[PDB]
RNA sequence: GCUUACGGCCAUACCACCCUGGAAAUGCCCGAUCUCAUCUGAACUCGGAAGUAAAGCAGGGUCGGGCCUGGUUAGUACUUGGAUGGGAGACCGCCUGGGAAUACCAGGUGCUGUAAGCUA
RNA sequence: GGCGGUACACCUGUCAAACGGUAACGCAGGUGUCCUAAGGCGAGCUCAGGGGGGACAGAAACCUCCCGUAGAGCAGAAGGGCAAAAGCUCGCUUGAUCUUGAUUUUCAGUAUGAGUACGGACCGCGAAAGCGGGGCCUCACGAUCCUUCCGGCUUUUGGGGUUUUAAGCGGGAGGUGUCAGAAAAGUUACCACAGGGAUAACUGGCUUGUGGCGGCCAAGCGUUCAUAGCGACGUCGCUUUUUGAUCCUUCGAUGUCGGCUCUUCCUAUCAUUGUGAAGCAGAAUUCACCAAGCGUUGGAUUGUUCACCCACUAACAGGGAA
RNA sequence: CUCGCCGAUCAAGCAGUUUUAUCCGGUAAAGCCAAUGACUAGAGGCACCUAUUCUCAAACUUUAAAUGGGUAAGAGGCCCGGCUCGCUGGCGCUGGAGCCGGGCGUGGAAUGCGACGCGCCUAGUGGGCCAUUUUUGGUAAGCAGAACUGGUGCUGCGGGAUGAACCGAACGCCGGGUUAAGGCGCCCGAUGCCGACGCUCAUCAGACCCCAUAAAAGGUG
């Protein structure tokens, strides 16, 4: 009772059904992952101007 | 242009294009002439419809619409996109072969000046 | 089923060109990558530290973070049917500046000077690229180049 | 063994005898050059080939049979020292044989070597004197019946087993551009050290 | 015997870098020395280059760039005759002066000659200049030994001591200065002051002159004609250090105009090259 | 795999690098009044048989070694568990390697 | 033009052999007291200046090998897309676009940045 | 299906069709370890091999010169990388330590595992720049509950207080290899049930390796003479009276081996009719052609189809029709 | 539901597409006289050694396509001034980043389109099958397993006599006109053309995608 193992036949038709949307590039990108030494000083450049 | 010619080459098996003369451009806008007023296929039965939509481009009648398309001007995109795609009929007299290229006896591909013959049988 | 190793199929992409082995030339180490510039990604088998994944070799992203030895890049990777912005840490030996935007910046600087030159002179030079137009009408002279008769050659085996 | 109808078309990627494919039996053909092989270039000017017209693969047993068929006819009509046969197809593709019979683990063991030929690739080449043209064409014609497919017997325009035409070979000898070395010649260009040019003169 | 240098050898042959083939640059140590961190954004990373020839000492300050590193300031050992030292332009004492000459000349063009004057007196102790608040920071560079083996007492560290005494803030330790007893792991600064002022040179001039005057004339020939004795060593270098701190600036020589007269023969053109082999062929056919 | 009996590692209580005594960690005998044991005996009491799974199919051969880093400070006798990779042979004393030997 | 220091690109720079050159500089060279250093002052480190071109180095030479570039190989090999094209088949031709590689032939052989000095 | 194997958790090259991904009980392999150094750092050195030499000394001991792009080595499989390195040797060492988050990879973009770049401590090596939070990179590993140990600048043990005990928070370990993790030996022909043509045992179908049958070429056999009669080495086909391969039809059922009986068809013709060929004198026999009209037996043994023998005969030909 | 609706009165943004610009790769081919591995034959110099030669690689490669993958084509820009910082440091700008103000539309490639915009709930499905090309195991299979796209499953219609998938074409109910693929002796709508040229005789003629079989070898037809 063997079956079919793997297939990517109808997948490309399902992807472009609702379209392949690029990630929404928003103005003012986030600041997660930046150097903690750089962010610690940048928060000191905002509470003194 | 080189941007649009390569779009026609990549879709050759499905199209049959050429170089229309004045009479083809003239008869297609008079007989099959339907304008896109507000996303609607309105028939060009009066110059008031053209002047209302294409009045800024200087096109105020159906003859300016023909001159702007035959002699491609600075306002060809606004004039061409204003015209709904011409609903042509079946070619009276039949086609040679819809599958193969025009050079090899078929009908698809690019026919330089023979597209006028195909218009008179489809228009 | 294939193995899910991190360096499966990277026999040729992470290799080095012929007669280009040895130490990394010291110009790739003294290139400054600011925050917000377009950089390419091209892994190198010499530096086994911070090398990108094979799904990024040949891609291109923008920089969002700069560290001592590496650079944080925002690369768009399509997984199945969605494109996701990936934040990866790649050392500066596997990346280089992308010249994809240098043709745009040079075109802007030439546009900012063409309009100020036309404004102080009173012309109407158009600042916009156009596709290759059909060739204009021209005369072909046959004064010293007469048409040479060509014809197919017989078959020889 | 299994008939040649089963291993006629080039269906698989080339599977040569190497570190990964071990246990291949020895090919049927082991000798590729016959006749007076140690003859100079000016002794056998004529050259005739057996060009293939089908993209197929010729078994090692067919190359052995057609070699002996063409050799036995040349030794009776031109003598044992009046020709030089050079089989230009080496059996390198190892065909496989499944186990003697379900198909659980169907990958088979090696059966033999088979030479893959292309359209226009020479199978055999025979050089001889200029008056033995009617004997070589007949000798190579009888060898086609040992091969599957379609072959052509073409008399080449080159000078023997060399790659230079007959109309240019005599001129390149007087200009000292070709020097005979065994069954072939050496192309001596005009871009070396001058010491070897003075040795020729 | 099989040939090792054939066509297959040179086709697969990859040459080293030019500075590596000449044996001048160590690229394994250069990468860890001139490359600046990526979060510095074109912050120049300076370094003191100390090189020794058979007759001269070169001390330079540079910072790496893509098109080649720029030399900020350079002080040579042949400029010491201008300050008094006319003999022994390659010893340890002359190395301390060209490092001091490089330190005072650098601080002059940067407007840092009033601050960070260093140790005016030579004590030999470990001295590291301190950055005073309110004033511009001290110049911080690094030592570049190159291919010279850094052993205890190398003259590379003589210019290092001359620079840190001029005002340069170079990180180092007294383990490689002459006078560091590795057995007790203590640095005897009094021994270092002797090598700085050439006192070890004077004891050699006395050990020879009091044993055999013949060898003294061969070892110190130019020391006799220039009028310098074993008792005029310490004072000569002291007054030399004073002249260096007064006028360290070096003016360039007047550009002497030359007609650019070539002294080497030019390459043979394609005409002269083909004509030469045409004559050898014709001359070869006549002889036979 | 042998490790030395002394380590100059970081002491969390001293907040400074201090010499340590290395010792292999042993589990120690189970307490009869732990919460899991006090409810296992009550659940298994009476009739019903075995009520908890008894692991049978063992697969691992060796286990990870845990070092007991105890600071040699007289006042700071702070321990700490440090784990090493799996190894079938582990000796704490051992003898240092000698290259130039027959 | 040259000699050095630090380099960038990393053979148009490499390799073999031959010839020529020392104004400055460089190199060889002369010593082992100090610093340092090894079985050995060869190397490394240090002290020095009697000799000046043997080698390093530099510049030339070779119908040089290599490398680099171009021509050619060739619109060939291969390939995108198309047909109710051919053929028992293997495979091939054509339509619409892109389009290589070796051999062979020819030319070239380091360029250049910062700093210092010398007009062989 | 069972037996075997693990393709069940992982790694290298290939398959894979020049981004990535991509299957089969595809191919060649590897793993459940090893290492206080084979970890970290600094310095010096140059390897594999080949040539000329040098008491014993030889093809292999050791000394030394020359060439030597790495053709050696780097714990292991393979691939990649590496020459003042990442290899070799040496002396100092414990960054194989303590911490929060971000992030890559398998991915659902979850956990774990394995990695990357930083921040904050405390340190190692180095003159220094720097390098190092394990092994040059890709592999070498494990949830909840429970136990156990370590840590607190700490909590509860409750109507208060003190001391044991127990519970809890934070981090390791004990392990689930069916490797996202049940605690588990068979037999049933005395067998039952829900189902399955998702799946075997019949026919049929596709396929023809195998079986059977027929050509092509001509070394040779045939006293001589390749082809009267044969056809080695090769090679091209047909057939479904062999046996496989496959699993499309049939498991709310297609009655299943042989014989008996009876009808019909096929020809790849054993005999008879009409002929051609010979190594056809006659007789006998062999090869081939038109040709299936007609006939092709009685018996011993075996359940046997298939065999073997006894006699007869013009001959006692071979098959199909579930 | 948030908008655009008024079209480039507007900012736009988007795309299974091209163009321009800049990167990525190691497949086809090619090469082995270049490395690793396999391999035939002579020749020269005193078994090796040098220069040649025949033939190959899927787990080899100097070189290297076609197709293809990523990114960039503007106001979220460009330029200028000031300020802030404990980060950085010869160098109050030395870098860097943040903040504030001002100057500048010829929206600065083609084509198309309202944004397939922002969320919520969510059934069914998780046995697929076929074809062109690429491709693995197998002698082969209406066989087994993959890749791109299409079809089918879920789909009728014209054509292939017949038919799941082939070719044409996708469907509300009808009148007229005209075609596709395929056809026009008769069945059977249409050559009932004074169609053009040539080939072909078969005592098994031949008659056209998938497709329903035919080869080697022969002929003084
Ligand atoms: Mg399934
Ligand atoms: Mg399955
Ligand atoms: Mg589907
Ligand atoms: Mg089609
Ligand atoms: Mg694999
Ligand atoms: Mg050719
Ligand atoms: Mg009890
Ligand atoms: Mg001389
Ligand atoms: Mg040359
Ligand atoms: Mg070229
Ligand atoms: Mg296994
Ligand atoms: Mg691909
Ligand atoms: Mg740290
Ligand atoms: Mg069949
Ligand atoms: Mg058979
Ligand atoms: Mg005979
Ligand atoms: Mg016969
Ligand atoms: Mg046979
Ligand atoms: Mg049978
Ligand atoms: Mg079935
Ligand atoms: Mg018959
Ligand atoms: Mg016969
Ligand atoms: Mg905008
Ligand atoms: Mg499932
Ligand atoms: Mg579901
Ligand atoms: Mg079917
Ligand atoms: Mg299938
Ligand atoms: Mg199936
Ligand atoms: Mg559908
Ligand atoms: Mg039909
Ligand atoms: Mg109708
Ligand atoms: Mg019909
Ligand atoms: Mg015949
Ligand atoms: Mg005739
Ligand atoms: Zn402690």
């Amino acid at each position: 009772a063997k079956s079919k193992n793997h297939t990517t036949h109808n997948q490309s038709r399902k992807w472009h059904r609702n379209g392949i949307k690029k990630p929404r590039s928003q103005r003012y990108e986030s600041l997660k992952g930046v150097d903690p030494k750089f962010l610690r000083n940048m928060r000191f450049a905002k509470k003194h101007n | 242009n080189k941007a649009s010619i390569n779009m026609l080459r990549i879709a050759e098996p499905y199209i049959a294009w050429g170089y229309p003369n004045l009479k083809s451009v003239r008869e297609l806008i008079y007989k099959r002439g339907f304008g896109k007023i507000k996303k609607q296929r309105i028939a060009l039965t009066d110059n008031s419809l053209i002047e209302k939509t294409l009045g800024q481009c200087g096109i105020i009648c159906i003859e300016d619409l023909i001159h702007e398309i035959y002699t491609v001007g600075k306002n060809f995109k606004a004039a061409n996109n204003f015209l709904w795609p011409f609903k042509l009929s079946s070619p009276r007299g039949g086609m040679n072969k819809k599958t193969t290229h025009f050079v090899e006896g078929g009908d698809a591909g690019n026919r330089e000046d023979q597209i006028n013959r195909l218009v008179r049988r489809m228009n | 089923t294939n193995t899910r190793g991190k360096r499966r199929g990277t026999r040729y992409m992470f290799a080095r060109p012929f007669r280009k082995h040895g130490p990394i030339p010291l110009s790739t180490y003294m290139r400054i990558y600011k925050k917000g510039d377009i950089v390419d990604i091209k892994g190198t088998g010499t530096i086994q530290k911070g090398m990108p994944h094979k799904c990024y070799h040949g891609k291109t992203g923008r920089v969002y973070n700069v560290t001592q030895h590496a650079v944080g890049i925002i690369v768009n990777k399509q997984v199945k049917g969605k494109i996701l912005a990936k934040r990866i840490n790649v050392r500066i030996e596997h990346i280089k500046h992308s010249k994809s935007r240098d043709s745009f910046l040079q075109r802007v600087k030439e546009n900012e000077k063409k309009k100020v030159e036309a404004k102080k002179e009173g012309t109407w030079i158009e600042l916009k690229r156009q596709p290759a137009a059909p060739r204009p009408a021209h005369f072909v002279s046959t004064k010293n180049n007469k048409p040479q008769l060509l014809e197919p050659i017989p078959y020889e085996f | 063994r299994r008939p040649a109808r089963c291993y006629r078309y080039c269906k698989n990627k080339p599977y040569p005898k190497s570190r990964f494919c071990r246990g291949v039996p020895d090919p049927k053909i082991r000798i590729f050059d016959l006749g007076r092989k140690k003859a100079k270039v000016d002794e056998f000017p004529l050259c005739a080939h057996m060009v293939s017209d089908e993209y197929e693969q010729l078994s090692s047993e067919a190359l052995e049979a057609a070699r002996i068929c063409a050799n036995k006819y040349m030794v009776k009509t031109c003598g044992k020292d009046g020709f030089h046969i050079r089989v230009r197809l080496h059996p390198f593709h190892v065909i496989r044989i499944n186990k003697m019979l379900g198909m659980r683990g169907a990958f088979g063991k090696p059966q033999g070597t088979v030479a893959r030929v292309h359209i226009g690739q020479v199978i055999m080449s025979v050089r001889t004197k200029a008056q033995n043209k009617e004997h070589v064409i007949e000798a190579l014609r009888r060898a086609k019946f040992k091969f599957p497919g379609r072959q052509k017997i073409h008399v080449s325009k080159k000078y023997g087993f060399t790659k230079f035409n007959t109309c240019d070979f005599d001129n390149m000898l007087a200009e000292k551009r070709l020097i005979p070395d065994g069954c072939g010649v050496k192309y001596i260009p005009s871009r070396g050290p001058l010491s070897r040019w003075k040795a020729l003169h | 015997v099989k040939v090792v240098k054939n066509k297959s050898y040179f086709k697969r042959y990859q040459v080293k870098f030019r500075r590596r083939r000449e044996g001048k640059t160590d690229y394994f140590a250069r990468k860890r020395l001139v490359i600046q961190d990526k979060n510095k954004y074109n912050t120049p990373k300076y370094r003191m280059i100390v090189r020794f020839s058979n007759r001269d000492i070169v001390c330079q300050i540079a910072y790496a760039k893509i098109e080649g590193d720029m030399i900020v300031c350079a002080a040579y050992s042949h400029e010491l005759p201008k300050y008094g030292i006319s003999v022994g332009l390659t010893n340890y004492a002359a190395a301390y002066c060209t490092g001091l000459l490089l330190a005072r000349r650098l601080l002059n063009k940067f407007g840092l000659d009033k601050v960070y004057d260093g140790q005016v007196e030579i004590t030999g102790d470990e001295f590291n200049v301190e950055s005073i608040d309110g004033q511009p920071g001290a110049f911080t560079c690094y030592l570049d030994a190159g291919l010279a083996r850094t052993t205890t007492g190398n003259k590379v560290f003589g210019a290092l001591k001359g620079a840190v005494d001029g005002g340069l803030s170079i990180p180092h330790s007294t383990k490689r200065f002459p006078g560091y007893d590795v057995e007790s792991k203590e640095f005897n600064a009094e021994v270092h002051r002797k090598h700085i002022l050439g006192l070890n040179i004077a004891e050699y001039m006395r050990l020879l002159m009091e044993e055999d005057e013949e060898c003294y004339k061969k070892q110190f020939s130019r020391f006799i004609k220039n009028g310098v004795t074993a008792d005029s060593m310490e004072e000569m270098y002291k007054k030399a250090h004073a002249a260096i701190r007064e006028n360290p600036v070096h003016e360039k020589k007047p550009k002497r105009e030359v007609k650019k007269k070539r002294w080497n023969r030019a390459k043979l053109t394609l005409a002269q090259r083909k004509d030469r082999v045409a004559q050898k062929k014709a001359s070869f056919l006549r002889a036979q | 795999v042998n490790v030395p009996k002394t380590r100059r590692t970081y002491c969390k209580k001293c907040k400074k690098h201090q010499p340590h005594k290395v010792t292999q960690y042993k589990k120690g005998k189970d307490s009869l009044y732990a919460q899991g044991k006090r409810r296992y005996d009550r659940k298994q009491s009476g009739y019903g048989g075995q009520t908890k799974p008894i692991f049978r199919k063992k697969a691992k051969t060796t286990k990870k070694i845990v070092l007991r880093l105890e600071c040699v400070e007289p006042n700071c006798r702070s321990k700490r568990m440090l784990a090493i990779k799996r190894c079938k042979h582990f000796e704490l004393g051992g003898d240092k390697k000698r290259k130039g030997q027959v």
